[PDB]
């Protein structure tokens, strides 16, 4: 019914906007933290590796560590963020 | 994956 924009916890609506920073989908959110979107969501949301935002349901979320300066989220070594499993709010792909 | 880990 609302749009998550911190503290995200599973069941959450939030809003996913394709990042020009990284390249990458992100939630939208106010905190100092990112949370990128998780590549296995992007079929359930009808994304592709280009819509610019779109609102999803988190499912899970988990907190990582980039090891290679180099990496799919942009991110320098050492960066932690969260990535974020999403689906829609109430289609069934 | 070698890009990133588990905290
Ligand atoms: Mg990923």
């Amino acid at each position: 019914e609302k749009i998550a924009i911190r503290d995200f916890q599973v069941g959450d609506l939030v809003l996913i906007i394709l990042d020009e920073r990284h390249d990458n989908y992100v939630l939208f959110t106010v905190s100092p933290t990112l949370y990128f979107l998780h590549s296995e969501s992007l079929p359930a949301l009808d994304l592709k590796p280009r819509r610019p935002w779109v609102l999803g349901k988190v499912m899970e979320k988990e907190y990582c560590q980039a090891k290679k300066a180099q990496n799919r989220f942009k991110v320098p070594l050492g960066t932690k963020f969260y990535r974020v499993k999403a689906v829609s709010w109430n289609k069934k792909v | 994956s070698s890009e990133f880990e588990v905290v």
